[PDB]
């Protein structure tokens, strides 16, 4: 009776999430400044915060991109190994011939 | 003949006959019984 | 193929010592995240004022 | 700005800008952003 | 020993790591030397933590993203987990803590100067140690939160309960097989691990996760509880402790392999020759098992 | 006995870091300007510095990319050589056949 | 590379002479580079130790995956026989 290797299996990957939450609101301070002046001051500060935001985001996305690049070069450099061994076995075959 | 088809039970050779006849373990046999009769509260078969 | 290996490894070596590293972006994001938290606390303090 | 701050309050021991935002390895990037945190801190202490 | 060598060898060959790859991770050598990489960590944590107050925030937590900046591709939660593990293990010729570490940084360290206090050696070790643990998280590929559970409560992975999380070839392969188990669960994985955090995880729920009949799991836990194990299995810890889960699961694999219920496995193991020296099994009992 | 070339070895690359550190802070100056005016002047200077920062960063990353690009073209142009010779040997084979 | 240009002494140069720009020297540098990449990941630790006289046998042993005793006995054997550049405990692992 002839043995049959059966139906190569699929692989599974885990999708799991982080949860983090904050209190978080700090105790307010009373400024000797009038309303419009503190309004535009907090405005300036917040604009700088959003700026740090977009720079930080860009940095993360580019970090991940360099990671993906590194992964690729490694796994490809691994595949060329077995391909090399394959070539040697086919030249071995030519010698058998 | 009462036949114990409870999931968690070892029963008469009859359970074994059912199992060879259907090629099933105790577990899937119990689910099978549940599909046969949903009102069977205990694992008994009339054998008819 | 042998040449190709030396090709790929060479490219990989580049990824190592190119100025834009894995490490560079790790430190860059780390620091910028720390400063971003601290700066959030200061800007929310402003907003509360 | 640190010095004029150390002037407006009599406190001369105020140390709000510390070395070093610039780093030898790396281009010296994030130097500026780090500084503007130091400035933001100074403005916080001053206003309070 | 033969069993141990066999198991670990077969496992490394399975997962394509040479022995050396494993050694650099398991073992407590930690060559002390000031590498440029470590110098860079020390710089980032120095200028990073210049102003720290023990009262305002936890040391480890403020410190976390800074060491994550130095190690290759590790997130903040990862870094913190690494630090808890560090402080639990105390890796150095001089036992090390994030506290002792920070003490030495703020006290005796100066950036961009080659000469330094020989205590650095102990500390240098600490650094490479962090990197080491980092690998363990990446190498085994555990869920980030899970890795954190491992370092925070190694107890639930069968540890002594009074010990720092294990850094052993045995425990590393455990971590791998656990990670792989979670991935086998797949989409349900978050729900499962979450339930494992509390005592929420039960059979019938793990059943819905692995597509198995609930009764199969329930019978498996029962049968594990009935028989005595090196780590015993009790109703209270059947699904709170990983070890009990691995055991009960093993009962499932054996039963599914012989194409029989756990019920049959109990009779089979009952047929053990030394165990039945006390009550000798019936011939008819052997016929039953045969059937 | 039939000689077996055994395996093909993989190649290794070194990951080495640069370390540079600074003292470094220069001696402060006492400015004839009041606090807010200097705060906003130094603020202006810091935004101009950061602006230089992100511009410089962009320059480097684009430099690295153009480099990688050059390597790719050079090495492909080197593989096509051996490929050309391979072809010469296959037409030689057709003449033998 | 910076180490070579600053202290050509450590690569067998005259010590009173400018770092070498000869074919022999070029191949020295190459076999050095290939050796370093052979060290691979530990290379930073290695080179760092090579900076001081910190670099030792038993430690290069952990680097090259070889038995410590093999390198130590190797050092002994090098030190006993006469070489064109002689080898003594003091310069065995500091000079390339």
């Amino acid at each position: 009776i002839y043995a049959t290797p059966a139906d190569p299996k699929a692989l599974l990957s885990a999708a799991v999430a982080t949860s983090q939450g904050g209190g978080k609101l700090p105790e307010s301070f009373m400024s000797l400044w009038r309303f419009p002046h503190m309004l535009e001051n907090a405005r300036g500060m917040v604009s700088q915060l959003t700026q740090f935001g977009s720079t930080l985001q860009n940095i993360i996305e580019r970090q991940d991109a360099e990671a993906l690049n590194a992964l690729l070069q490694n796994q490809a450099a691994e595949l060329i190994l077995t391909n090399l061994s394959i070539q040697d076995k086919t030249i071995e075959e030519l010698d058998a011939e | 003949e009462e036949i114990d088809l409870n999931s968690g039970s070892t029963g008469d050779w009859r359970k074994t006959i059912l199992k060879r006849a259907f090629n099933i373990d105790d577990v899937s046999l119990f689910r099978l019984l549940k599909i046969t009769d949903h009102d069977n509260k205990d694992g008994k078969i009339k054998n008819n | 193929l042998k040449t190709q290996q030396e090709q790929t490894q060479s490219q990989l070596a580049f990824l190592q010592r190119k100025f834009s590293n894995q490490a560079l972006y790790n430190w860059l994001r780390g620091r910028l995240a720390a400063i971003y938290f601290q700066f959030y606390d200061l800007a929310v303090a402003r907003c509360l004022m | 700005a640190e010095q004029a701050y150390r002037w407006e309050l009599n406190d001369d021991s105020a140390r709000f800008i510390k070395p070093g935002a610039w780093q030898g390895t790396y281009a010296g990037l994030l130097a500026g952003e780090t500084l503007m945190l130091s400035l933001a801190q100074m403005e916080d202490a001053h206003l309070k | 020993l033969i069993r141990k060598l066999n198991t670990i060898t077969s496992w490394l060959h399975t997962q394509k790591w040479s022995v050396f790859q494993l050694f650099i991770m398991t073992s407590t050598s930690y060559n002390k030397t000031l590498t440029p990489e470590i110098k860079n960590l020390l710089d980032t944590v120095y200028h990073g933590l210049q102003g720290f107050d023990k009262d305002k925030a936890d040391l480890l937590h403020v410190m976390a993203p800074y060491i994550a900046a130095t190690l290759q591709l590790s997130s903040e939660n990862v870094a913190h987990s690494v630090l808890l593990w560090a402080d639990k293990l105390q890796p150095g010729d001089g036992a090390m803590t994030a506290e002792k570490f920070w003490d030495w940084l703020n006290t005796k360290y100066t950036p961009g100067s080659s000469e330094a206090v020989e205590t650095q050696e102990h500390i240098v070790q600490y650094c490479q140690a962090l990197a080491q643990l980092e690998m363990v998280y990446h190498s085994t590929g555990i869920n980030e939160n899970a890795f954190r559970l491992f370092v925070t409560k190694p107890e639930m992975f069968g540890a002594a309960t009074g010990a720092a999380p294990a850094h052993d070839a045995l425990s590393l392969i455990m971590l791998t097989r656990f990670a792989d188990w979670v991935n086998a669960l797949g989409e349900k994985a978050s729900s499962v691990l979450a339930a494992f955090e509390a005592n929420s995880l039960t059979a019938e729920q793990l059943a819905d996760a692995m597509n198995l009949d609930a009764n199969l799991l329930l019978q498996a836990s029962i049968q594990a509880q009935n028989h005595q194990h090196l780590p015993p299995v009790t109703p209270e810890n059947a699904f709170s402790c990983w070890t009990s889960i691995n055991t009960i699961l093993q009962w499932v694999n054996v039963a599914q392999q012989l194409n029989v219920a756990p019920q049959g496995v109990s009779a089979l193991v009952g047929l053990d020759y030394i165990q039945s020296m006390k009550e000798t099994p019936t011939y008819a009992q052997w016929e039953n098992a045969a059937g």
